[PDB]
């Protein structure tokens, strides 16, 4: 990577730290969906884990990423708010 | 060369130029380039050996009614607005009532030009340009403007005594509803093709009857410029609807004596029991006043640009904006004369006053005519 | 009665049973003569029956009918300028067509509705006579005799109640036009009340932007001028005295971006009020919150007009959506070139919040594509969540394939022909294939130019060129200076910004010269090559293997990739030699293409295409003479022949041409014309300054269904090409071309017709200025 | 076209030009038959011969015009199984066609529009009409058309892997999954979903795909 | 009359869709199965079989 500029790559869809603190383990999906709507990624075959994963790479200075999951249970009651950083 | 350029279809020409009793001019003069091919209801009023005539960009000239020698001149060319020295641009005709010349202008203004010099002895802005000539009467400068506003202005100093909405659709169905007075009532027609009587004294509707059609869903032409202004023989309202449809009513109730819902008439007079008329086909007929029985007709003018029919020099006289004049038989419709005194013609009306036939022409202005 | 049988005569479009149900008595029903007369009228209620004579044979009914239906033809006569189908549409509105139910009643009703259609045109002075002409077995011809008098045209407008701005001042802002003197044409004057409605809103803005916010158009009274052409309008307005924007009080769901929204509402409290800016400044929030993810930012303003100080107070109420609206996107019209090729021309990514303009930026890359016909989309909100918007990029694509021609003569001359064929978006891949060449009895040529535009996804246009000019001048070949030339260039792209893109590659040539001509500038570069080849002879051979680095960069903010109408593109291209080359030089040129809208409707657009250049040595060995600059012929300046703008070479006192033939190929050969003559074709200079200025022009004789692919364009083409080393101390008794004013000139029009093989352009242009002589063909046939 | 003639004379002249293959002059008969005589007893069969002439003249929207005509002329008819096939078959032909196939370039990743318009009506044939000579062939087309749109949507799914929006990868893959249960383009989208998770470091969700890969290694 | 590749022309027809592209279902483990059939993806293999493909005539 002996280049400096790259045409900037992003991937949004991320629940900000307000949106983390807006919701709580115990909330329904609906309780999050009243404020934060749908995710653009959930579990396809398991529980209701609402994924909201940021990505971005500007300038050969590495890539950033903020991987947020919202594991609601089978009943949709929130059981985990896992927001993971880059890598 | 020009044989293959374009195409249109239009009117029929003038037949029968006659000179059986050969006509002439009483004098010839001018007031500028006057009322013009621009459609406007300006026209002179002949009184007191004074040609009270104006060109519709400028000068109001009193000419002598012997030679057209100027008695006085002022200019109603507007020294004011968004610009100084703008033209006159007059909408209503010359109204000489008492010591003022009242003229409704296309500046939505009504003046009073002092007949001795033409000094505007009062001026008043009105609700739109004067689509009809201002019927200055009873201290009420009674106008049918282009919005259809029955306005009464004080003819002494200028003071609006009412402004009452007259009868016309949204676009200006251009045509007169000049508030002519009968029996102490403001007797007005309507450019919707209705007819009415209103109070002369305050503008309170005595009645209003729809006669006939108007533009919109029974659509009549752009040439449709029909005086709904009545000629009320004392209790019987003789008027046209805006599509030319003639009728006779009651004056105080509007109860139809008879009705020509067949009328297609540019200009109409009640000549005795014989309603003499200029059709929209410019065919000159004589209908009754107890009906529409054609007492006589004349199709020897067909699709012309005729002015109003007048009687002078022993004949019914009609002229046109083609500049012809014609001395119709008072009986069955034969020109006993033709006077080509213009060819730009006349939008003004043949004023058979001072023993003359006064017409300001459109551009080649004022002639007087006799035979 | 009770009918035992109905006799079903004359139906011919309706059936027997379809008659029988329109008969209130069916075969077997009890029958009244009231019902028989009901059977009369209810078969008239078919709309199909000219007459209905229901009778009976005691009780056995019989229905004697001749019938109205299927119209065999509708003859339009007098339908000169107004379209048949426009007139047919009112007829198609009237429930009657070819093959339909006639009614002889509704003849004038169709006709009046056509004058009511004429009423809507901009006239009423036109008439129609529908004529029923009966045709075989039910049929009828509908001859429509059109009595078309005249249109209408804007004559005057009186605006009373206006006292701020002048009326004709406003009419100058109004598309209602009324000024063409017989010696001063600015267009025409023709009428529509729809212009009026917009020019009412041109007026409605016109007070508002000042501050007049209780400005209100009271009414508008257009004339029935008794000419059937005359338009005299009486507009009533209230001028409605000015107000000041005395403050903004933006509010609502400001979505946490209200400071940024406040930057969109940084106003002057007390500035003379502009509602149009306020109209604009609402949208500034909308694109912002659009760029902030919220694709639906409901922003409502309220300029609370305070007349007590003549001001307004701008309430604004804002209500955004949610961020993650960009769920995914869809594409349509991708049915020839690859979907992912069109998917990579976008800039808003799925699985993200919305940046609103990246769609349009993405649509602009598709608009800058040029394999498209239109670029649009569908930005529907998919229902279900406030993070649910898919974008369905329905677009339209255009044709490809092209030809360029060249020939001397077929079947009577030798095997001599110029080729060239183009296939871009090559089989739906986005690849461009443009390949040409020629084999004549003068020379042989081969060339390739094919790109992989996305061999790598980062703009990487894998574009390779090869050429092989076996250039011989096969007429006296050794005396006509054979020089075979061949060499390579592969060139690549990359978006350095997202509207800016670079170009770079290495250039090689293998020229193989033999018996150079006695031209002065020919040896002169060879003199700068360190060679001293003999002027008086054509004797000297030469090889060069020049290794250059070519380069480039594309600016791209111009509208279309195939037919633009607005913007500009900058394409600087040039080359410089590297060590290892047989010469140390450079050669740079400049290419300009800007589109400025003359009409704001872009019907007329300035087409600025100029060309510039300079190349010289890198010290010592010069730029070669074949890298000089030119114009003329199919070039910047046309109406000429090729190579007429530039230096023009002088020859030498010279005999031995290798015998240029017997008074043939005069170069001051020994066969006549000796002792320093000078050619008049431009051998060209090391500097270029040429400029062509063109104008999109609509024709009124080709329908804009298919006139819009046609760009008729006039020009006054001129330019100068000079060599800075073409010294007047060395060129005085023959013309000098180191002046940077060598203005040749030719002016005329080009003829772009877009065929299935693309746009094919011819030209005619008239020269009226020839700097130092030009070969001119006034008729020019490019493509 | 064809002047005012006997309808059967027009129909017999059509039945020449239909057996001639002269659809240009069969439709010249068959339309001007039903332009004057759409009340013909074979005016059902005229449209049945019109769509037969149109599509064999490759007049697919004019076929579809005659199809919708025969829908509106004969909404009750035995040959609507033909028509519901022809509704698919015209949209089958409406979708993708080019000269590049002799040189080796394909369009199953270009037009999804009439592909699904074929898939709707072919399946409406094989649902609505199990009786026809068309309901087996269209079934094979439908088996082909499922993978055809999969090859379209996997070419979309391959793109977003290259884009770097890894939500946009896996959303196409469940779009590959939930629409195509069996296509190999979905079976090869099955690696792209887990790898995009590994890009987002959702390796744990990616290994659930790996068991599906371990299951659909079969 | 006409000419195309030393034939006259070439008309539309298919057996490629009749070739019915191979489809390999998910053997996907339990709790790892998506709702893998949505839309109009509903193909009853129905047989009034008749002629099929290009051999399928059309009236």
């Amino acid at each position: 990577e002996r280049v400096v500029y790259r045409p900037d790559i992003n991937q949004g869809n991320y629940l900000t730290a307000n949106d983390v603190s807006k919701i709580r383990v115990g909330m329904t999906q609906q309780q999050v969906a009243y404020a934060l709507g749908t995710p653009l990624m959930s579990d396809p075959f398991g529980t209701n884990t609402w994924f909201y994963v940021f990505r971005q790479q500007p300038g050969h200075e590495g890539v950033t990423q903020q991987t947020l999951t919202l594991t609601f249970n089978s009943s949709g009651v929130l059981t985990n708010i896992d927001n993971k950083p880059a890598l | 060369l020009f044989n293959s350029e374009e195409d249109v279809v239009k009117m029929s020409p003038l037949p029968t130029v006659e000179n059986q009793f050969t006509p002439t001019t009483a004098w010839s003069t001018s007031v500028g380039s006057g009322i013009g091919n621009f459609y406007s209801n300006l026209h002179p009023a002949l009184a007191d050996n004074v040609v009270y005539a104006a060109d519709r960009a400028g000068l109001v000239k009193a000419l002598n009614a012997d030679d057209g020698k100027e008695i006085w001149s002022v200019s109603l060319a507007e020294k004011d607005g968004w610009f100084s020295k703008e033209p006159a641009l007059l909408s209503g005709g010359v109204t000489v009532s008492g010591g003022h010349v009242y003229i409704g202008s296309e500046k939505a203004q009504v003046y009073a030009l002092n007949t001795s010099d033409g000094t505007v002895a009062w001026q008043t802005k009105v609700a739109g340009e004067a689509l009809s000539r201002p019927v200055v009467s009873d201290g009420l400068v009674l106008i049918h403007t282009s919005n259809g506003q029955l306005q009464a202005l004080n003819e002494a100093d200028g003071a609006v005594k009412w402004t009452v909405n007259l009868d016309m659709p949204s676009l200006s169905l251009r045509g007169e509803s000049a508030p002519t007075t009968a029996f102490g009532a403001a007797v007005v027609g309507g450019d919707n093709g209705r007819v009415s009587a209103v109070l002369m004294e305050q503008g309170q509707m005595i009645w209003q009857q729809r006669i006939s059609q108007a533009t919109g869903s029974t659509e009549i032409d752009r040439l449709s410029d029909v005086d709904t202004t009545p000629v009320v023989v004392n209790g019987v309202v003789f008027a046209l609807a805006y599509n030319g449809n003639l009728t006779a009513l009651d004056l105080r109730s509007g109860q139809i004596m008879w009705k020509r819902e067949l009328g297609s008439v540019n200009d109409f007079i009640v000549d005795g029991n014989r309603i003499y008329l200029v059709d929209q086909n410019d065919r000159v007929m004589a209908l009754t006043i107890d009906g529409g029985v054609t007492l006589w007709t004349q199709s020897d003018l067909l699709h012309r640009l005729l002015t109003s029919p007048v009687l002078y020099n022993g004949n019914l006289v009609v002229g046109d904006s083609e500049g012809y004049l014609h001395w119709i038989n008072v009986e069955d419709g034969r020109f006993v004369a033709q006077q080509k005194v213009d060819s730009s013609g006349f939008q003004t009306e043949p004023v058979a006053a001072d023993g003359k036939l006064l017409i300001q022409a459109k551009d080649g202005t004022v002639y007087s005519i006799t035979r | 009665f009770v009918v035992k049988d109905i006799h079903f005569e004359g139906l011919q479009r309706v059936a027997v049973g379809a008659a029988l149900l329109s008969m209130p008595v069916r075969t077997g029903d009890t029958v009244n003569d009231e019902d028989i007369s009901n059977t009369i009228r209810a078969l008239f209620a078919t709309g199909n029956f000219e007459d209905v004579r229901v009778l009976r044979d005691g009780d056995t009914l019989l229905v004697q009918v001749k019938e109205r239906p299927t119209i065999a033809s509708i003859t339009f006569s007098g339908n000169k300028s107004v379209k048949d189908d426009m007139l047919k549409q009112n007829l198609e509105a009237s429930g009657v067509r070819v093959g339909e139910s006639l009614d002889r009643t509704t003849i004038a009703d169709i006709e009046k509705g056509l004058e009511d259609f004429y009423y809507s045109v901009g006239k009423y002075s036109a008439s129609v006579k529908a004529v029923v002409t009966p045709l075989p077995r039910n049929r009828v011809d509908l001859k429509l005799v059109f009595q078309e008098g005249v249109s209408a045209e804007i004559q005057q407008i009186n605006i009373v109640g206006n006292h701020a701005f002048t009326t004709d001042e406003l009419i100058s802002h109004f598309q209602l036009r009324d000024e063409v003197p017989w010696w001063n044409v600015v267009g025409d004057r023709k009428y529509q009340k729809q212009k009026l409605a917009g020019d009412l809103e041109t007026l409605r803005s016109y007070y508002l932007d000042r501050g007049y916010a209780r400005f209100n158009i009271d009414s508008t009274q257009v004339s029935l001028t008794p000419d059937k052409k005359g338009i005299y309008v009486t507009v009533n307005i209230t001028e409605g005295d000015q107000y000041k924007l005395s403050g903004v009080e933006v509010s609502g769901n400001l979505a946490g971006h209200s400071a940024e929204i406040e930057q969109l509402t940084k106003i002057e409290p007390g500035e003379l009020y502009n509602g149009t800016k306020v109209t604009k400044m609402e949208d500034d929030i909308k694109k912002l919150l659009g760029r902030y993810g919220y694709a639906y930012p409901r922003v409502q303003s309220m300029p609370e007009i305070n007349d007590a100080d003549k001001t307004v107070k701008l309430r604004v109420n804002v209500d955004a959506g949610n961020r993650f609206y960009v769920r995914k996107i869809r594409f349509e019209g991708n049915d020839t070139s690859k979907d992912a090729v069109l998917r990579r021309e976008m800039r808003q990514m799925e699985g993200a919040w919305l940046g609103s303009d990246l769609v349009d930026q993405g649509k602009e890359r598709l608009n800058r594509l040029g394999f498209f016909e239109t670029v649009d989309t569908d930005t529907q909100r998919v229902p279900g969540s406030p993070d649910q918007v898919d974008v369905v990029y329905k677009v339209k694509e255009r044709n490809t394939g092209s030809f360029n021609f060249g020939i001397g003569y077929g079947t009577e001359s030798g095997v001599s022909f110029q080729a060239g064929v183009q296939q871009d978006n090559w089989l739906g891949t986005g690849y461009a294939v443009g390949i040409n060449g020629t084999k004549n009895d003068y020379q042989t040529y081969a060339e390739l130019s094919v790109t992989n535009p996305y061999f790598t996804v980062d703009g990487v246009s894998l574009g390779g060129r090869l050429f092989y000019n076996d250039f011989q001048a096969d007429d006296a070949d050794l005396s006509d200076y054979t020089n075979k030339s061949y060499g390579t260039d592969v060139t690549l792209g990359f978006p350095i910004n997202e509207y800016n893109s670079l170009r770079a590659g290495l250039g090689y040539v293998h020229n193989s010269l033999s018996n150079m001509q006695p031209q002065v500038a020919m040896w002169r570069y060879l003199y700068s090559m360190g060679e001293h080849p003999s002027t008086s002879d054509q004797d000297n051979s030469f090889k060069t293997d020049d290794f250059t680095f070519n380069y480039g960069w594309t600016y791209n903010k111009l509208d279309r990739g195939y037919f633009p109408t607005d913007g500009s593109r900058v394409n600087l291209t040039g080359k410089v030699t590297i060590p290892g080359s047989d010469n140390e030089y450079y050669k740079v040129t400049l290419d300009t293409a800007t589109y400025v809208p003359i009409d704001d409707d872009h019907k007329w657009v300035v087409l600025g295409r100029t060309r510039w250049g300079y190349g010289d040595g890198l010290g010592g060995k010069e730029m070669p003479f074949y890298e000089n600059f030119y114009a003329g012929g199919s070039s910047t300046v046309r109406g000429f022949q090729s190579n007429t703008i530039g230096p023009k070479a002088v020859y030498f006192p010279h005999q031995a041409s290798n015998y240029d033939p017997d008074y043939d190929y005069e170069c001051a050969t020994q066969d006549g014309a000796k002792d320093l003559c000078k050619s008049d074709d431009a051998v060209g200079g090391n500097a270029m300054a040429v400029a062509s200025l063109e104008f999109i022009t609509p024709t009124p004789f080709i329908s804009d269904k298919y006139a819009n692919s046609v760009r008729t364009s006039f020009f006054w083409d001129m330019g100068t090409v000079w060599d800075t080393n073409w010294d007047s101390s060395q060129y005085s008794g023959y013309p000098d071309y180191s002046d940077p004013s060598n203005i040749r000139m030719s002016a005329g029009i080009a003829l772009q017709w877009m065929s299935p093989l693309g746009p094919l352009v011819f030209s005619y242009a008239q020269p009226f200025k020839k700097y130092d002589g030009d070969k001119a063909e006034q008729f020019q046939f490019n493509i | 076209e064809v002047p005012d003639n006997p309808p059967n004379e027009i129909y017999a002249t059509a039945q020449q030009k239909l057996q001639d293959g002269n659809w240009r002059q069969a439709i010249t008969q068959l339309e001007a038959l039903d332009n004057r005589y759409p009340f013909g007893p074979y005016s059902q069969q005229v449209q049945l011969d019109l769509i037969y002439a149109y599509y064999k003249n490759a007049d697919l929207p004019l076929a579809q015009a005659a199809i919708d005509r025969f829908i509106r002329l004969n909404p009750t008819h035995p040959n609507i199984d033909y028509v519901m096939y022809m509704r698919g078959l015209t949209n089958m032909a409406l979708d993708d066609s080019a000269l590049q196939g002799f040189f080796g370039v394909d369009r199953s990743d270009r037009d999804p529009q009439h592909a699904r318009a074929a898939f709707s009506d072919f399946s409406k044939l094989v649902r609505g009409y199990p009786n026809s000579q068309y309901t087996t062939d269209a079934t094979k087309r439908l088996v082909f058309l499922k993978d055809r749109l999969a090859k379209y949507e996997y070419s979309v799914a391959e793109y977003y892997t290259e884009r770097g929006a890894w939500v946009a990868v896996v959303n196409r893959v469940e779009g590959m999954l939930r629409d195509y249960p069996d296509t190999q383009a979905t079976r090869d989208a099955l690696p792209l979903m887990e790898n995009a998770y590994r890009q987002m470091q959702m390796n744990a969700q990616a290994e659930k795909v790996a068991k599906i890969i371990a299951a659909n290694s079969s | 009359c006409s000419s195309d590749s030393r034939y006259k022309r070439q008309v539309s027809g298919d057996e490629a869709y009749l070739e019915a592209a191979p489809l390999a279902e998910l053997h996907a483990p339990a709790g790892m199965i998506l709702p893998v059939t949505s839309g109009d993806y509903a193909i009853p293999v129905t047989n009034g079989s008749g002629a099929v493909g290009k051999a399928l005539d059309i009236r």
